[PDB]
């Protein structure tokens, strides 16, 4: 019942910083959780955090919180990503991915550490 | 400006069930006890013992 | 952290044959692994979490099992529409330092 509606591509030039977001649709914004992956470009998948929205909590992978920032804004339903001295090492596609959460406004928040609604993916480079 | 302090910690779960405790006076001191059946919240006690 | 291992980089198949793609973890999880299927330009579908259940929308060919460190995920009756990178991810974490597999193709021979 989840959609998510990803923002477009963009270029940064390697020192510079990007920001991102996804906007949740069809479904109430604080009822669930959120995470964010970067799919390298031709490789694997990096998980790079996880938002909960009922309390306003995040957490990052190990190499990439002096970098990232996961952030929401619930009164427009959308989850925000925020990349601060960007490498090309970053160039990736990076998106959102949503798990239902067993009424998380009723306190019965279940921390599902799987995910299934997926966004289209951003493509990010830099230059 | 008020700034949430956030924690986190592992998850562990415990077998958890109240044991009784009681409390002594240190050296020095002694707990007074009302022994009234009817006693208020408040107010003279005219049986009174002591506990340790 | 955790690490997770695919054992062939590529799977060799073809049309109806039954899929076996194990997924070796650095640590130990009880149910907390997921299955993910990357078609090219697309979401990474889940199809199975829990080690073994399977989401809504899954065809029935999907199933799975694993405890420790040991998982598997199997295709019953493979289809052309199966051939899906797969990905194993470990979500037994708390700080929540989940991790992914590098991810298995699957291949027709010819
Ligand atoms: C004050 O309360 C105590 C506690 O109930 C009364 O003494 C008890 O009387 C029962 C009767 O069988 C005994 O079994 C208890 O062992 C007694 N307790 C103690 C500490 O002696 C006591 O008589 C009451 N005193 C007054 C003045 O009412
Ligand atoms: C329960 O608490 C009330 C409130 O203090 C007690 O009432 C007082 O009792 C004393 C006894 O002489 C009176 O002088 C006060 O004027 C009373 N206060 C009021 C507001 O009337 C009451 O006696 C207590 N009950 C018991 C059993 O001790």
């Amino acid at each position: 019942q989840v959609q998510l509606l990803e923002s477009g591509a963009e270029v940064k030039k390697p020192g510079s910083s990007v920001k991102v977001s996804c906007k949740a649709s069809g479904d109430t914004f604080i009822r669930y959780s959120f995470t964010w992956v970067r799919q390298a470009p031709g490789q694997g998948l990096e998980w790079m955090g996880r938002i909960i929205t009922i309390l306003d909590v995040a957490h990052y992978a190990p190499h990439l919180q002096g970098r990232v920032t996961i952030t929401a804004d619930k009164s427009t339903s959308t989850v925000y990503l925020e990349l601060r001295n960007l490498r090309s090492d970053d160039t990736a596609v990076y998106f959102c991915a949503g798990v239902y959460e067993g009424e998380a406004d009723e306190g019965e928040y279940d921390n599902n550490g799987f995910l299934k609604h997926w966004g289209q993916g951003t493509l990010v480079t830099v230059t | 400006n008020c700034n949430t302090s956030v924690i986190t910690q592992a998850c562990p779960k415990v077998s958890f069930e109240p044991i009784p405790i009681h409390y002594c006076a240190p050296a020095g001191f002694a707990i007074l006890k009302c022994n009234s059946k009817t006693f208020n919240g408040s107010g003279p006690c005219t049986n009174v013992s002591t506990v340790q | 952290e955790l690490e997770l291992t695919q054992s062939p980089a590529t799977l060799s198949v073809s049309p109806g044959e039954r899929a076996t793609l194990s997924c070796r973890a650095s640590e130990s999880v009880s149910s907390d692994l997921a299955w993910y299927q990357q078609k090219p330009g697309q979401a990474p579908r889940l199809l199975i979490y829990g080690a073994s259940t399977r989401a809504t929308g899954v065809p029935a060919r999907f199933s799975g099992s694993g405890s420790g460190a040991e998982f598997t995920l199997t295709i019953s009756s493979l289809q052309s529409e199966d051939f899906a990178v797969y990905y194993c991810q470990q979500y037994n974490n708390w700080p929540p330092r989940y991790t992914f597999g590098q991810g298995t193709r699957l291949e027709i021979k010819r």
